């Protein structure tokens, strides 16, 4: 999915397009019990329901070209809404 | 034949389905809680007291030797009533994985309603069994000597076959027999030609020469084998000796409780009929010197909610007195967890 934002940071860094160097990949992990995830269907109130999101996210990937490692791609906003790939997801008690 | 509910303290939520109940000298030990051990209780174990059908899990030291073990939640509990004493064998960590050590529980010190017992890590050797759950172990003697017969129950797929997809799936362990001596912790398998298919969850009554194999479940097929099995052992000078023999009358039953009511008399209460029929008929096994005879007795009157609720657990608090649970309407004005009743027999 970020193979072209890495191309383009392969690009930036002059390095080549056609490289196969062994990219070390640095992946963040986070599992966060949200709670009380349920809503009224009809009528009562009675049960609350909690779930369970364990998911990543791709911090920053780096080649290791010749005899140094280059920062082919680092994440702009880390902690964000909208970069922590969901992995997986259950409804149960933390 | 005589229910009654029964009220827990503050830490009810302890109660799981898969717990022990051990037994010393009518004092009775509450072990295997929901989840890791607490720091108001460092062990599991719990005084197990009921009184005027409250009850106090209270918490209980162990000794300054012993080894702190796991709550495990479907453990093969024999007693080796010979310095009385239980073993525990494998069950299911509270990380969902297995264990295959031997724990010993013995009572070091005790001084006006206050233990301190002592459980000591005994390992096996030469074919050791596998770490499984749900299978059953007993003490067993002959010409003056005692052995542990061990009938297997499921486990999870060997280190091979274990894809991480269904990396939680069970199958039966190979239905062999394991003889294990204490003296020095050394196990022995054997191959019984007359027992076939696996089976796990069984009631297993032993008989001061054999073991009576009775109900279970086996998962290869999805079925409740209503045979039995009467596991003679004999000890002679060198190795020992095992044979089988099937019998008629045998009842169909998985996960069902056992207690000892009279001497050379058990009784049996409700496991599950079909996967949809949870059993409600109660039945007495008359033992004998050589004859087993299962019959019906006076089919204990279940309450509604007994009769309503579809799982169902428990355990022999030891004096023909059925600990059972109930887990309780989901949907419903804030019903607990769990309800409990208790059954005497006499
Ligand atoms: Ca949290």
């Amino acid at each position: 999915d970020m193979e072209e934002d890495i191309l383009e940071g392969m690009r930036s860094q002059d390095l080549d397009d056609y490289l196969n160097g062994p990219f070390t990949v640095v992946v963040k992990e986070s599992c966060d019990g949200m709670g009380d995830v349920s809503e009224k269907h009809g009528s009562g109130p009675a049960v609350p329901e909690k779930a369970v999101r364990f998911s990543f996210t791709v911090m920053r990937i780096t080649i290791e070209h010749g005899s140094q490692n280059v920062k082919v791609f680092e994440e702009p906003k880390p902690n964000s809404e909208l970069c922590c790939k969901p992995l997986c997801l259950m409804l149960a008690d933390e | 034949m005589s229910l009654q509910m029964v009220t827990v303290g503050h830490n009810i939520a302890l109660i799981q389905p898969g717990f022990s109940l051990m037994n010393f000298d009518g004092q009775v030990f509450f072990f295997g809680q929901k989840g890791w051990p607490k720091r108001s209780c460092p062990t599991g174990v719990f005084h197990f007291d009921i009184k005027q059908n409250h009850l106090k899990l209270k918490p209980a030291i162990f000794s300054k030797d012993s080894c702190y073990l796991p709550p495990l939640r479907y453990p093969a509990t024999c007693s080796y009533k010979g310095k009385h004493q239980y073993i525990i064998h494998g069950g299911k960590t509270p990380n969902n994985e297995l264990s295959d050590k031997i724990y010993i529980m013995s009572v070091a010190c005790k001084n006006n309603k206050k233990v301190t017992f002592r459980c000591t890590e005994k390992d096996l050797v030469g074919d050791v069994p596998e770490p499984r759950y749900g299978h059953s172990i007993d003490v067993v003697y002959s010409r003056g000597k005692s052995m542990g017969v061990l009938f297997g129950g499921r486990s999870y797929m060997p280190s091979t076959q274990r894809t991480t997809e269904k990396w939680n799936s069970v199958a039966d362990c190979l239905p062999h027999v394991f003889l294990i001596d204490f003296e020095f912790g050394c196990a022995t398998s054997y191959i019984l030609p007359e027992l076939q298919d696996g089976l796990s969850f069984h009631v297993s009554i032993a008989r001061n020469d054999t073991v009576y194999i009775l109900g279970g479940h086996s998962l290869a097929s999805n079925i409740r084998p209503a045979n039995l099995y009467r596991i003679r052992v004999d000890l002679p000078l060198g190795t020992p000796a095992v044979n089988c023999t099937v019998l008629p009358g045998g009842i169909s039953v998985s996960s069902a409780i056992l207690t000892q009511t009279n001497n050379d008399e058990f009784v049996i209460v409700g496991g599950y009929q079909l996967e949809n029929q949870k059993r409600m008929v109660c039945s007495l096994v008359s033992l004998g010197d050589n004859t087993i005879e299962i019959s019906e007795m006076e089919t204990p009157d279940w309450t509604s909610d007994i009769k309503h609720s579809k799982i169902w657990f428990g355990s022999n608090m030891g004096n023909g007195t059925i600990f059972l649970g109930i887990p309780g309407d989901n949907k419903q004005a804030m019903s607990e967890a769990f309800y409990f009743y208790t059954l005497r027999c006499s």
